[PDB]
């Protein structure tokens, strides 16, 4: 399976399925197999992390679909990363 | 049944899903295939208790509707290095700073 | 474009909310003007009395974000086979980080301070435009 790395601003490593980090268009401009995110600390790459995941898992699927959560500390950075992710 | 977990040393975090059924010794044999080094160099922890190579993740506590894509659980992970097996050390992530005051 | 057709053939549904949101049903008017129906909490399920060839649409009662009905955006009453009625399963779609995002944010802060936010202008104006019914039935035609 191909692996790709993920670094945060705080020098955290994420290694996550290839796949998964396409959902971001950004990343795979990046990559054409580690990317370095300057602006992006760990409390959110952790959980831009989680969504791909999240994403895979329940996309075109049947079982119901529960809601992603997002922590009131965290949301705005989040949304500055997933608009310059295009996530 | 699937699990998806966070497998976490220093400052590495993986992220992977694996089978309820599936042994922790081939959870090492997929670390194995990322990180490079084999089962006999690495120890698997649940919060402080070690894991046995024979049982599987659902023996051990990490079961499908605990360990969710969205809030994946966490396995520890500790390297020998030469002789011994260093300590289990886990960095934490860094802290969200305070809330504006718009959104209190 | 997108309205109701007047067909007077009764047609009885279930509405079941799988969703963890408040939900708003919407009823396309013969006009296409929406209608609101009464809301439905979070798990609940109502049988109603509806036609063929009635469009539907669902919300969040409350901030009217988008929500899917059969893995759609609209739904039409079709004909009754053995007296069993219609499933209209209502449930959460899969948002964008970006859009789940936006939703969070605007449940925290009041739209005046918006423009407090230490965030790009775009960013501003995304807040801004929030979710509606009137624009999305633009979209649909
Ligand atoms: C008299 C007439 O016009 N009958 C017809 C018709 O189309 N009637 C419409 C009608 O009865 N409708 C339109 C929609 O198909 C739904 C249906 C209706 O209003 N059904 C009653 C009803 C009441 C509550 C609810 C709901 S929704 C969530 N909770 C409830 C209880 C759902 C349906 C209406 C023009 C009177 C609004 C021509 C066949």
């Amino acid at each position: 399976m191909m692996y790709v790395k993920l670094i945060s601003s705080d020098g955290h490593e994420f290694i996550v399925k290839r796949e998964h980090a396409l959902t971001s268009g950004t990343i795979k401009a990046m990559l054409s197999n580690e990317v370095n995110f300057r602006e992006i600390p760990s409390h959110v790459l952790s959980k831009v992390c989680m969504y791909f995941t999240y994403k895979v898992r329940y996309t075109n699927s049947s079982t119901e679909i529960p809601e992603f959560p997002i922590a009131p500390e965290i949301a705005l950075e989040l949304l500055m990363a997933a608009n310059f992710l295009d996530c | 049944m699937d699990v998806f977990l966070m497998i976490r040393r220093h400052k590495t975090t993986i992220f992977t899903d694996a089978k309820e059924s599936s042994t922790v010794f081939e959870l090492k044999r997929i670390v194995e295939g990322i990180l490079k080094r084999p089962p006999d160099e690495q120890r698997l922890y649940k919060d402080d208790q070690l894991l046995d190579d024979g049982k599987t993740l659902g023996e051990c506590g990490f079961t499908s509707q605990t360990a969710r894509p969205q809030a994946p659980a966490t396995v520890g992970l500790a390297f020998r290095a030469d002789d011994t097996f260093e300590a289990l050390c886990i960095e934490p992530f860094s802290s969200p700073p305070e809330l504006p005051d718009v959104m209190k | 474009v997108l309205r109701s057709v007047n067909s007077r053939e009764p047609s009885q549904v279930i509405f079941c909310n799988r969703s963890p949101r408040v939900v708003l049903p919407v009823w396309l008017n013969f006009d296409g003007e929406p209608q609101p129906y009464p809301t439905l909490p979070p798990g609940t399920g109502r049988r109603i009395h509806s036609y063929r060839g009635h469009l539907w649409l669902f919300r969040d009662a409350g901030t009217h974000d988008g929500l899917l009905v059969n893995q759609t955006e609209l739904f039409v009453p079709s004909l009754n086979v053995d007296g069993q009625p219609i499933f209209a399963n209502i449930t959460l779609p899969v948002y964008t980080l970006k859009e789940r995002c936006l939703q969070v944010v605007r449940s925290l802060v009041k739209p005046e301070n918006y423009r407090r936010l230490d965030i790009v202008r775009s960013l501003y104006e995304d807040l801004e435009d929030h979710p509606n019914v009137q624009k999305d039935l633009e979209r649909l035609t």
